[PDB]
Order: C-alpha cells, then structure tokens, then sequence
C-alpha cells in the first residue's frame, strides 16, 4: 500500500529524479494539514455507529422495500450483514484518509467488490447510495465546528468525499 | 512501500478494526517530525549539486590515489569523475526519498539491497561513499531537528556501508 | 503492562535490536500527547467527588425507577445510592489510570474484564453507567486536547458497555 | 515489563485509590523531560559502536591480559562475543532509559546473568568493569552540549547511571 | 554431466569398442594440457569480479540506455540481478573449461534460458553481447604471460572461447 | 557419468559457487595420475588380442574341465571358446574405460551391475573370470604407476566377482 | 579441523568404508601442492617483520589521513601504529596457518569469523587491510607455484573483507 | 579430527605465535613422505582381506578354542562378527596413517571399545592379540620391496606400528 509520501517517492524513483519543488510543496501542505487529518480520522472513528446509522436510515426511508419482507436488508441476518458492510467501507475510508492515498481502499476493499455483490444478489446501486449517505453524514461530523480549533478543512473534506465517491462508484 | 503510516494501517487492517488511539499517537509522532524531515529534504534537494560536488572533492582529497592512479574504477579522468558524482547523487537522492517518506524504506529498497554486490563487482571502496556521506552530514547547513533528521538517514546509509 | 512505551520496547527486543527511528517517532507521539493526558487525569482526580455525585444524580434523573423501585440492585435507599457512587468512582478511577498510562491497558485489565458477568449477576443495567459516563464527559470542565484525551477514554468505557 | 507510568498505576490499583498529587507531579515531571529522554536514547543508540569501543579500549588497557594469548577476550571468537555482550547490555539500558523503569533490564537481561557468566567461566568482575566504562562513555556522549538545546539533564543522567550501576552490580 | 573422458567412453560403449588410437591421442592431449586448464580455470575464478566488471562497462558504454531511467539494468535491483547473471554464466563456463565438455553448461545453465529471458523482459541480445565481452575479458586474463610459465595455450583458449560463444548463442 | 572431475563440479554446482582451491587440488590429483592411467589404457588396448587370448588359455589350463566337458556353458568347442574370449574382451574393454575416465564409474555401470545375475543364469563360474583377470594383471607388461593404475582397476573387477 | 585430508577421511568414514582411489587421488593432489604451500609458509614466517612493517607503511602512504587524524581508531601516534602492525601480523599469521593446513580452514575459523563486527565496533576500515594484504602479496618474493599458493590465501582474506 | 598439519596449527593458534622452524621442518618432512604414505595406505587397503586373514589364522592357531564348539569365534555368526571387527580396526588405522595423526582412530573407534567388548563378553586380550597380528601382516605387506621404488620407510612403518599398538592397548 501507498501513502501520499510513498506515492510521490515511487514516481520519482521510476523517473530517477529528485523531488520537484511542486512535489515538495504538495507534501509540505499535507504535513501542515496533518493535525486536521487526525481530527478527521478520529471523528469518523469515534462516531462510526452514528455515521452508519444516519446512512442506513436515509437509505431505508428512500428505499423502504429493503426493510420489508423479502427485502435484501430484511431479517436479522441480512440487516447485521448490511451494517457490517457499511462499517467496513467506512473503515477503509478512514485508512485512505489517514494515508492521503486511496491505494489501501482500492486494493483491500473495492477491488472486485462489485462482482462479489452481483454474485450474492446484493443491490450494488443500493450499496452505492448507502455509501453516498455515509459521505454526507461523515462530512457533517468532520466539519462540526464545536469543540475544535476553528480553521479551513475544505481541502481535506474534498479528499474524504473523493474516497467515498470512489467507494460508491466501485459498486454502482 | 513501508512508512510509519502504512505500518499502522496494515496493523489495524490485519485485525480488521479501526485505528486505535495508540496508532493515532504514533502517526502524530510522524506528523510532528515531518516538518523537520521536510525541511531537511528541501535543503538537500536545493543544494544537491553543491553537496554532490563537495562530497566528491572531499573523497578526492581524502583518498588522493582516486584521482591519480589509472583504472576504470578510479576517477582519474573525466569519465570516472562523472560516474563518481552520479553515484553520490544516487545516495543523496535516495536519502531525500527516506526523509520524505519518514522511514528507512526507500533506502532499504532503492539503495542498500544489492549495494554490496555492486561495490564488490566494480571494485568501488565503500569507504569512499562513507567519506562523501560524512561530508554531506558535516556540511548540509541544517540546524535543530532538521539536522537531526538528515543526520539519522545519512548515518543509516553510512552504517549500511559498514 | 501494555503501554505505548512497553509496546515499542517489546517489539524492539523481540528482534534483539535497538529502537528504530520509527519506534522513537511513536514514543514521541505519546510523550507529546502525555501533557494533555496528564492534565485530564489531574482534573478528573481533583474533581472526583463532584463528578461522581453529579454522575449518580444524572442517572437517577434519567432513569427515575432506579430511585423508586425496591430491590437490592436499585438505588432507592442510602445503601443503594452509596453503592452506585462507589461504582461510578471505580469507573472514573480506572479511567484516570488509563490517562496516566497513555493507553487502554488499565481499562482493559482492571475494569472491562469480567464487567459483563458482574453486571449480569447483580442485575445492573449497562445503560446506567453509560449515562454516568456521559455526564462526566460533559462536566469535566476541560477544553482542547485535554478534553479530547479524557473523552477518548470515557468513550472507550462507554463502548465497552455497548 | 513496566514503564514509569505503569508502575505507579499498578501500585495505585493494588491500593484501590486515585493517584495522589505527589504521584501526578512525579509523572508530570517525567513527561516534561520526554524530549530529553529521547535525546539520551537516540544518542546512546546511534553512538553504540563508539560507546562499546571506548569501554573495551579502556578495559583492555587496564587488564591487558584479556587481549593476550590465553585471555578470555583473546582470539576472534571471544573478542566478538565480548563485544556482543557489551552491545546487549547497552541495548537493555536504552530500553530502561526509554521506559523510565529498570524492569525490562532486570527481567530480560540481568536476571541470572552472573550464574551463566560463572558457568562459561567469564570474569564477572571484568564485565562489571567494562559496564562501568560504558557508563562513562555513554554519559559523556549524552552530556555533549554540541548541536543540542542547552539545558539541565542531570536527573536523566543520574537515572541512566543508576541503570548502568544495576547492570554492573548484577555480574560483579 | 560429461567430461571429455566420459564423453569418449560413452560413445565407445555404445559402439561396444575399445578406444581408437585417435581417441587415445586426443585424451592424452587433454591430459598434457591439464595444468594449463587449471591455470585457465583458476585465473577466471580469481578474477571473476574483474571479468564481469570489464564486460558490463563495455556493454553499458555500447548500450547506455541500459543504465538510464527505464533501462533494464537501471535501479539497484536490476543492476544486482544483471551482475548476478553475468557471474552465473561465467561460473558455468569455468565448469565446462575444467571438464573439457560443455555438457554441464548446456544442461544446467543454457537450456531454456532464452525463454526465461523473453518471459522476464530481459534483452536476450544484450545479454549475448555481455557474454561476448566476458569472453574477451576472460581470454585476456587467461592469456596474460606475466607470472606464469611461458607456453602455448591457444588450443585451450579456442575451447574456452567456444564455451562463451555457446552461451551467447543460447540467448541471442 | 561419475568421474573425479564431474564429482567436483557437481559439488560446486549444488552450492551454486565457483570451484574452491581444495576442489582444484583434487582435480590436479586426477590430472597427475592421468598420465599413468592413460599409459595403462594404451598398453591394454594395443595388446588387447594378446592379453585376451592369453587370459582365456590361462583359464583353460587352470580349470581343465572347461575344455573337456560337454555343455553349453563350457568352452569345449569352437562356439564356447569364442564366447569365452568375447567375455574376457568385455572385461578388459570396460577396464580400459575406467582407466580413461579416472574412476570406477564405467566398471560400475557397464559391467558390474547385473553381472551376478548373468553369471548365475548361464552357469558361468566367477572364478573363471577372476583367473583371467589375474593373468592380465600378472602379464600386462606395465611398470611403475601405470602398472599400479592398471592393477587397481583390475583388482576392482576381481573384487566385484568375489 | 577442516583440511583436505580430514575431509576425505570423514567422507570415507560416513560410509563406513576404506578410502577409495578417487579420495586417494585428491589427497595426492594436496600432497603435491603441499611443497609449494610449505615454501610459501616458510617465506612469510621468516620475513614476517619486514612484510608486516612494509604493509603498515603501504597503508599509511595510500590513506594518509590514517596517520594525520586524531582518534583511537587511527594511527597518528605510536600506540596506533603498533596496533596496526599487530593486526597485520594477525592476518599474516593465520594466512601461514592456512598454507600449512592446505585449506581455508584456519582463515575461516581464526580470522574471518566475527571479523566484520570487530572492524565495525572499532571503526576499522576493511580497505586498510586490503591494501596491507595487497602489499604482502606483491612483496613476499615468491615465484612459481609457491607464489600462487601464497596469493590464493592472501586473495582469500582480501575477498573476505570485500 | 586432526591431521598432522591441523594439530600443529591448532597448537600455534592457542599460543598465538607463528610456527617455529622446528614445526615447519617436521611438517615438511611429512610432506616429503607423502607418496610413501599413500603407498602404505593403498597397500593396507587393497590387501585388507589378506591382512585380516593372516592375523585371524595365526590367532586361531594359538588359541584354537576360539574356533572350537563353545568358542567366542565359533559358529558363522561370531566368526563373521570377529572378521568384521578386524576389518574395522584396520580401516581406522589406515585413516590415521593417511592423516598422520591418531585422533580419528581414538575418537571414533578406540574410545569406549574395551567397555563394549566387556559387555558383549568378547575376550579383549584375544582382540589385542589379533590386532598385533594385523600389525605384523600389514607391515610385511607395506615393507614388500616388490614392484615399488626402493627407499627407507622405517619412520612411516614405525608410525603405523604405533597406531596398531594404540588399538591393541585400547582393548587389552
Ligand atoms: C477540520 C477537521 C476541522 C479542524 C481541524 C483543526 N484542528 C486544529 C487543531 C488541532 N487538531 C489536533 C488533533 C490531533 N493530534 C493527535 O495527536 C491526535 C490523535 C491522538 C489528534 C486527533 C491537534 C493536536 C491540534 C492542535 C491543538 C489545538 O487544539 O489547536 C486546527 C488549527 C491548527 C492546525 O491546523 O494544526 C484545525 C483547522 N477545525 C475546523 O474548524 C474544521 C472543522
Ligand atoms: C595458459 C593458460 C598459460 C600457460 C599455462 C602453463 N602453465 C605451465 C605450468 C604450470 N601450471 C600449473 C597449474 C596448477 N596446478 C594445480 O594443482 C593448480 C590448482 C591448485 C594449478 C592452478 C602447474 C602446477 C604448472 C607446473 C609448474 C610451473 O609453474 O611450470 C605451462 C608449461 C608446463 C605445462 O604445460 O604443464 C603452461 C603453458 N602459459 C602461458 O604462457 C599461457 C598464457
Ligand atoms: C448493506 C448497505 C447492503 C447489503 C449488504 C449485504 N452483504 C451481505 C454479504 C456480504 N457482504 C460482503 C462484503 C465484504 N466482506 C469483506 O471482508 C470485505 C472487504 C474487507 C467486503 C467489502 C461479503 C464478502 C458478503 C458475503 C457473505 C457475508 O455475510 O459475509 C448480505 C447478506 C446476503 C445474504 O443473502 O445472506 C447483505 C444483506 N444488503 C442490502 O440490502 C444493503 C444494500
Ligand atoms: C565516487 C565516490 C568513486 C567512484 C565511482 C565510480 N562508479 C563507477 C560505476 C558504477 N557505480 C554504480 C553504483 C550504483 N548504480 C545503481 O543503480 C545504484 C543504486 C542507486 C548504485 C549505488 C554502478 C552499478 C557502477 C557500474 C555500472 C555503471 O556504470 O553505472 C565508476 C566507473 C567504474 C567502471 O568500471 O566503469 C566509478 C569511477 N570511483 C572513484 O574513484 C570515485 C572516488
Ligand atoms: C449505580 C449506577 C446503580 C447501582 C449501583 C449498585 N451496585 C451494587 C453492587 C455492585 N457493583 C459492583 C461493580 C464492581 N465491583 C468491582 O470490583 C468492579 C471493577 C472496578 C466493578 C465495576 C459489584 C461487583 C457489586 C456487587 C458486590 C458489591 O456490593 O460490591 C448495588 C447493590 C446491589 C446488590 O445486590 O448488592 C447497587 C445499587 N444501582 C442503581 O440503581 C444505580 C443506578
Ligand atoms: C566481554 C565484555 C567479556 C566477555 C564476554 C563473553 N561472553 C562469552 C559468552 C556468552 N555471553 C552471553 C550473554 C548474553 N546472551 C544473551 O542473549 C544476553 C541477554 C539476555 C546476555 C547478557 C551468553 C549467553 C554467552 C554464551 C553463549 C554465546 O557465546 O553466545 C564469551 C565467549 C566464551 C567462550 O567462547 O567460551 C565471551 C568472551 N569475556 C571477557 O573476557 C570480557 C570481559
Ligand atoms: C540532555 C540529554 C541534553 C539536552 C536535551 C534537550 N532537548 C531539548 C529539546 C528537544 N530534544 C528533542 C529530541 C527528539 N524528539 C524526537 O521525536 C526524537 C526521536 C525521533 C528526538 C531524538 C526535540 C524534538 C526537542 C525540541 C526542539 C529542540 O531542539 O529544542 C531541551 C530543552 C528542554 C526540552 O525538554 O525541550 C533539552 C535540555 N540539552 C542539553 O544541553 C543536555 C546535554
Ligand atoms: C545482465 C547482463 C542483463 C540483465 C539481467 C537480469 N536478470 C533479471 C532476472 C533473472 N536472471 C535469471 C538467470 C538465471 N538464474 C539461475 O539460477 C540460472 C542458472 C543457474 C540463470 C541462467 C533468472 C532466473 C531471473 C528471474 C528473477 C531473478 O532475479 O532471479 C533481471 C531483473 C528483472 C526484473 O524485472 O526485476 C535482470 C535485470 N538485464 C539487463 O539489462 C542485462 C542485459
Ligand atoms: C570364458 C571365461 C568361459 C566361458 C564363457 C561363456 N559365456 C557364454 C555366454 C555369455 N557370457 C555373457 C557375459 C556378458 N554379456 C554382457 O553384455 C556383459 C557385460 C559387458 C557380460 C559380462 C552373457 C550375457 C552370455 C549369454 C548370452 C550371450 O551369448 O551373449 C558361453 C556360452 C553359454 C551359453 O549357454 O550360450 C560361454 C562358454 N565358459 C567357459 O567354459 C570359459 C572358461
Ligand atoms: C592498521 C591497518 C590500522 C589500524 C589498526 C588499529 N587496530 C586498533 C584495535 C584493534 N584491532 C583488532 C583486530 C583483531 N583482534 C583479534 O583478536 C583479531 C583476530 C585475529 C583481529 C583481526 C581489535 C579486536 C582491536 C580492538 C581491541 C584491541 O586493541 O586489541 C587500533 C586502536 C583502536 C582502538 O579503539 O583501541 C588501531 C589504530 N588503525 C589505523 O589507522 C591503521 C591504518
Ligand atoms: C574377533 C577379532 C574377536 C571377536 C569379535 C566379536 N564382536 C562381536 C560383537 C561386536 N563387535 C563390535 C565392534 C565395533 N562396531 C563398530 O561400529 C566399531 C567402530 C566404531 C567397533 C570397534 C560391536 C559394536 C559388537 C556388538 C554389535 C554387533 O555384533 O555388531 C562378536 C559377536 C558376539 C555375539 O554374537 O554375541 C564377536 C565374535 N570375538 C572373538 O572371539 C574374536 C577374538
Ligand atoms: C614405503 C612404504 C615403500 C616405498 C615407497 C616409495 N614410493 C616412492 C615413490 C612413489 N609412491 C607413489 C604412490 C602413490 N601416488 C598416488 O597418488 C597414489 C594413490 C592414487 C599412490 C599409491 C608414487 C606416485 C611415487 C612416485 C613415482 C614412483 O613410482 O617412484 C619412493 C621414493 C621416494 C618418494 O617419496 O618418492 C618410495 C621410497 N619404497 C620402498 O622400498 C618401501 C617399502
């Protein structure tokens, strides 16, 4: 797996070059936003249950057949499985957020997940919708200004949203 | 690639769990030192040509025969002097890789592995490159924790030669 | 016991080697966090009595039947209210232990182990103690990173009950 | 093993009480010396060869028969084992220096070391001598005011010296 | 594997015949040149690093893209692998030289090596060029008249060159 | 084929290394003895017909019934005498193979393996071939180390019959 | 210890059999080489002092900083120069051991084992001793096969440092 | 095990000195007797059956009850084991003769042989007798001036006789 620094270094080693001032500036930006990155990851983690719950609720209001008899999320077994999947994707999103690179999320989670769902009969589009509602809930929790030093986290937030959109597209 | 961040993420993933508080404490320790590490990487990359040329000349003054004796493994002509500066550039470049990544990973993968076979085959004394690194360490111009970071990864490359 | 420092030393000793720069980076992350951790531990220890009594009262207000129903497991009389405050004191005491140690070690070893069957045997509802920990979290009077350190371990005990 | 904080926490758990102000003060002092503790460990580690060499040199100047034919440190096999023993003891002293507690040093290195040394016929007094020489060489390296922020490290140095004295007394 | 004597004996056993005077003379020639054979093998062995170095240098001057970014011999991993291959082929050439028969070189080295290179993306023609420069360097070291009793080694040298040409053709 | 040279090369190859100094010392010992070994192989090959016919007649004089008694395993007629000379030619031929190769390999592979089954099935007394070999050893005409080499491989074939 | 003779005897005993003609061929190769080996060992032992002092001086001329820089690991003073000559004496002494034994056994057991960590601990550059061995190889005053035997084991020690 | 040269080298390494001229002279003498040493080993090996037979014959002429009903060498089982013991002791004497040192003979054959022989109830005195008979038969075969270059082998024969006396005394 790669983080933001290891990705830049691997590209420079292939070119056989020192890092440019562009790449040195970009990574200095990542380092200065490191504390915001920790706050983002720690807030998504401490509130994983809330993020999954808000996402599932909005998904089940939008698609009520999921929680009705015959729905893919009906019964205790399928509901627990569905919630486990939501927490799994969130977990790998927090990996990519701390790392600054989606490599861990792409390799150890999204790669082949679509095919896994189409084989199990799980609605990939519904999962992609659920992942999108996870994004909105996580962003709202990450951007909460209470109990935290004020500042601009918009670049980080765009990054986190990109990891969620990546997860949604891999199953839609 | 092995970095302190990828190590912590891999530890959490193998146990199928979110990152713990201790793992985030460790990642913070890397982010704290990363400002001084990035300072060292910037100074070494900007002064690359001056440090490389100074390290080469430091070797020529310490081992005078390397500019005098005939032989393809020596820098007694233009071709050998270009090869020597190139090699020192290789060392410093990969050292900046490690400072940027926050660990010895790039040095282990891109430089140290096979280094002893390369030096033995082409009859390049490792003491030459120890001396070039000792000059860069003594003359990078850094201070404080940026100097400490640069020193730890230069000392790492020195120890790999010893 | 399992602390970030003894964890780093154990990993180094297992490979029979000195501590690496990465392990020293992780220990620095702990030593940086330890200032906020100590402030939180000092605050919770000083205001122990007021926090304990306020937590018990918050549980009584939230679940009024705990002060109305008879039965040894409830807090209708003076013996039950004193047992409740003793329990909440046990929780906060071991939470400060973990804040001092910089990890969940004390909470895992001194509190959570066997907690579920203690509560089950004596008919103590985990949601009572979750409410008491929620009060302590909202009334410790901390800000910044000391509040975050306290909240990390208070939430850890809350999650162990859920 | 225990660090400085786990030892106090374990004793307070035995007593079943909160930590007193005296214990909080002592552990807060250890925290304020954290960057100094890291400097001592980092300097003792990156100069480990210099420390072992300086101690071995002075030991072989005082007891020259150790590197003479018949000596317990003569031949390549015994000299390398002597240097390995020096490195190991210094390694465990740095463990204790980081932990702020000698539990790891006593449990995993010093316990039963005199009995083994007596079995292999290694002069335990000469080992204790070389250990005391490491202390002098290690402390001189730690106390070097070059390239470091000026400040008082006497408490830390006294603690490190106590760890070396513990090792020396364990084989003397 | 076969040496020169075992090869002749295996052909005679299939024919069921005593060795002819031609074969007896040929093998007596090999035995009289045995000391030169040892000198040749010992000189290639003692100078394996020099032979590989001279060959690689001439190959990298002729094909400089090999040691530039993206070259098949760029980076430490590919350079060490390339040098290891050169030493391997030289090692098997010294086997065939001491044996007086290319059987060991053909069976345990060259057989299927072409296919191995085409699968790994290694330029077989470049390897064949490198092997040819090994030949010239080894011959020069073998034919060095200094520090050795003067005499004609031209038959041996032709044999050694044939083993190198055999190695080059198996990958070109 | 197993020869002293192929044994040394196989030893070096299994450890993936060049030939050591001790292996070259051993190969030299074979090359030193090879001059006397080649002398023996030449003398035995040139005098092949005379040695074969003499060995056969030596057997007929030592075991007189082999030319008198009727039976297909005996040499009392022209056919049996041709078969006997052929067999002795086989022994001597393979003995020259071993002298040429420098070891007992050819004798092991081309003669000894299955020899006892052949002799038992066709009722050929091994003592006959021991006597023919004893004659060739006593009458090859060699001296010095060429005789010692011839003797060791003739004695090897004799021991295989005993 | 591992010598060509004890190696041959060990192989024979493992199979519980007398020594074969091939093993006796290998031992003869050693006994032939042993004459040159003994002459080389006699020469290096007799001229030990002149060879040692000349080797140390060749290192000082080649790497002048070894006599100029201060530090216990260098040879600026009389103590350092005497330590250097003692070391070079150790190398040559064990080299004559190997010449007597007819194999690398003594060099592997008495010198190379642990040599790398001895040099690393006391900051002794391997290229110093390579130069000293290069001088001894070019100044032992031997010719023919005695020179080749000496050069074989001197180069063996040189390769152990590279 | 040690040969003649390893024993001197190991003692000089213990003393940490170069080999003296006396040691160089003694080992050079062993080298000049190398071809004679090979003749002794080759003659003792290729005549091993004759040696064991001659010694066994004379032993059974002197102690005829050994091959009489009740004897320790009577029956096929005990006679074959007796001859096997003879061959083994002669085999290890040839090992020592080649090595020029009795270390292999003492360590791997003679050590504890009397104790086993006493356990199996084998007359150790009769074994020592037969061993002395092998010495006479082996030395007569070694000293045979037929088909060999004339020269003095008395030192070698005395050394071989000492090896046989060591074996005889180890069971007597
Ligand atoms: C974006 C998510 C929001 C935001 C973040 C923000 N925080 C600071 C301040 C700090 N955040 C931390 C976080 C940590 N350090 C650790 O070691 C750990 C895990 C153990 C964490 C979670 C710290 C130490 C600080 C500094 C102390 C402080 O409270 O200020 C800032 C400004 C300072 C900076 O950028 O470094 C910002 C912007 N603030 C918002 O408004 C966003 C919603
Ligand atoms: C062809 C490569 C060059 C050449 C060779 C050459 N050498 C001799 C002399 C000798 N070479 C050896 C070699 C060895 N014997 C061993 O046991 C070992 C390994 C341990 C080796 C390497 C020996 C013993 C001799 C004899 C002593 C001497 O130095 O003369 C000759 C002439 C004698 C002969 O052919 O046997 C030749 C031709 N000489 C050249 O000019 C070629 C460049
Ligand atoms: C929830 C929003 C939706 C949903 C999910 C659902 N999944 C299953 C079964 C599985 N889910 C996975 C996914 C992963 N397991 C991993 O280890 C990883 C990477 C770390 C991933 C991405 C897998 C492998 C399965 C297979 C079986 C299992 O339970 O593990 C179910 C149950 C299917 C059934 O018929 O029992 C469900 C319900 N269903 C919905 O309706 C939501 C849209
Ligand atoms: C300079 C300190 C001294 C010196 C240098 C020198 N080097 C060569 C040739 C080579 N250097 C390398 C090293 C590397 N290649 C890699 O990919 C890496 C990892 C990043 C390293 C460390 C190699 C492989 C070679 C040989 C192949 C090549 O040309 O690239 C020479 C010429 C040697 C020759 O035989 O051609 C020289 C002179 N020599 C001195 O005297 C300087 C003091
Ligand atoms: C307070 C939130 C509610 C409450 C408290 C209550 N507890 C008891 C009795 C017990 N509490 C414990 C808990 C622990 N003992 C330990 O050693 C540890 C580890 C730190 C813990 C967490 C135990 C073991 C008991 C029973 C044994 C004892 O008394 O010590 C009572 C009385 C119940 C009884 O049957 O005796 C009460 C009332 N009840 C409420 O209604 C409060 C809301
Ligand atoms: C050097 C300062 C002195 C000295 C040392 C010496 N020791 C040996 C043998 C051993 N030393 C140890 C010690 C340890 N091994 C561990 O893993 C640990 C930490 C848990 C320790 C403390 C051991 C176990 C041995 C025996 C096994 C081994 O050798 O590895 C020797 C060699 C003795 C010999 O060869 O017979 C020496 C020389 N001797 C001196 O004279 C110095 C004063
Ligand atoms: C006592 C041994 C000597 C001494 C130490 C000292 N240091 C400071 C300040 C710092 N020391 C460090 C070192 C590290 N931080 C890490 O994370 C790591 C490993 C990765 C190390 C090695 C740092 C970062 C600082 C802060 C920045 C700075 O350079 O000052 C002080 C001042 C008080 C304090 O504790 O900060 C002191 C006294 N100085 C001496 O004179 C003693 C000999
Ligand atoms: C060097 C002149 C050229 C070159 C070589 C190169 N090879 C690899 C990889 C391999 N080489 C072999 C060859 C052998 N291994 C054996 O055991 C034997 C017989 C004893 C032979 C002949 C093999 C098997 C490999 C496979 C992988 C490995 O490293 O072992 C590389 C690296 C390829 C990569 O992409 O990593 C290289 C570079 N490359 C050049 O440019 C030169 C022309
Ligand atoms: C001569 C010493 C005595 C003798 C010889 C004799 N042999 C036969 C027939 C055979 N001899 C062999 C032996 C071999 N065949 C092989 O391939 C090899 C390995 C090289 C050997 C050693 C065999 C197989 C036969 C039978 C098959 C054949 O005819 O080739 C005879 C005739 C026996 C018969 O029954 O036909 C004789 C007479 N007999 C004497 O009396 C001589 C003293
Ligand atoms: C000479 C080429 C350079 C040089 C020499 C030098 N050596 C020391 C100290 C030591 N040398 C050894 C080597 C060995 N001891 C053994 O038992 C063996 C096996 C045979 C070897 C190879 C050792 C162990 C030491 C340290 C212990 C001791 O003194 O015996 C010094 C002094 C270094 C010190 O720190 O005391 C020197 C100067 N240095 C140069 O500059 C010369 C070019
Ligand atoms: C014959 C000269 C005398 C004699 C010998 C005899 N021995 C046995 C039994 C044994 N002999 C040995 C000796 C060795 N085995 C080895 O591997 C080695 C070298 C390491 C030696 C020296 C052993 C081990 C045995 C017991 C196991 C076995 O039989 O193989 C017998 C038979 C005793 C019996 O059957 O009870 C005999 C006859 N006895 C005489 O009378 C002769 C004087
Ligand atoms: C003492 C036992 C008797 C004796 C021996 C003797 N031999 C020579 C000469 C030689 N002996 C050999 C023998 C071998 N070389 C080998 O490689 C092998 C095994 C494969 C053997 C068995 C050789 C080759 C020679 C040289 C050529 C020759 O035949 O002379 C001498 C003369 C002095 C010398 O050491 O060379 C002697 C004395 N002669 C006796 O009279 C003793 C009874």
């Amino acid at each position: 797996m790669l983080d933001a620094f290891a990705k830049v270094v691997s590209q420079a080693d292939t070119k056989g070059e020192f890092l440019s001032s562009a790449q040195l500036d970009a990574l200095s930006n990542v380092v200065k936003d490191g504390s915001k990155r920790l706050d983002a990851v720690n807030r998504m983690t401490s509130n994983a249950s809330t993020i999954v719950a808000n996402a599932a609720r909005s998904l089940f209001e939008e698609q009520p057949q999921l929680i009705q008899p015959g729905g893919n999320a009906y019964t205790n077994r399928r509901m627990a499985a569905c919630l486990r999947d939501m927490e799994i994707i969130l977990r790998y999103v927090t990996y990519a957020t701390l790392a600054g690179d989606s490599s861990v999320l792409d390799d150890r989670c999204l790669n082949g997940l679509r095919e896994t769902y189409q084989a199990l009969g799980v609605p990939g589009g519904s999962v992609a919708a659920g992942v999108a509602k996870m994004k909105d809930a996580a962003i709202a929790i990450v951007n909460d200004p209470n109990g935290i030093t004020k500042g601009d986290c918009s670049a980080l937030v765009s990054e986190i949203a990109s990891y969620f959109d990546r997860a949604a597209a891999a199953v839609a | 690639m092995k970095t302190p961040i990828t190590e912590a993420i891999a530890a959490a993933d193998t146990q199928g769990r979110f990152l713990s508080n201790t793992e985030l404490q460790a990642v913070n320790g890397r982010f704290e030192r990363a400002a001084a590490s990035m300072e060292a990487a910037r100074a070494l990359t900007n002064n690359a040509q001056q440090l490389i040329d100074g390290a080469a000349n430091a070797v020529y003054q310490k081992f005078p025969y390397t500019t005098q004796m005939q032989g393809a493994n020596f820098a007694s002509d233009s071709r050998g002097k270009s090869k020597c500066a190139r090699d020192i550039g290789y060392y410093l470049r990969i050292i900046t890789y490690s400072l940027v990544a926050g660990g010895t990973g790039p040095l282990d993968e891109y430089l140290i592995a096979g280094l002893d076979e390369i030096n033995r085959t082409f009859d390049l004394s490792p003491s030459w490159y120890v001396e070039a690194l000792k000059y860069i360490k003594a003359n990078h111009g850094l201070s404080g924790q940026a100097a400490n970071e640069a020193n730890t990864y230069i000392d790492y490359a020195i120890n790999a030669l010893s």
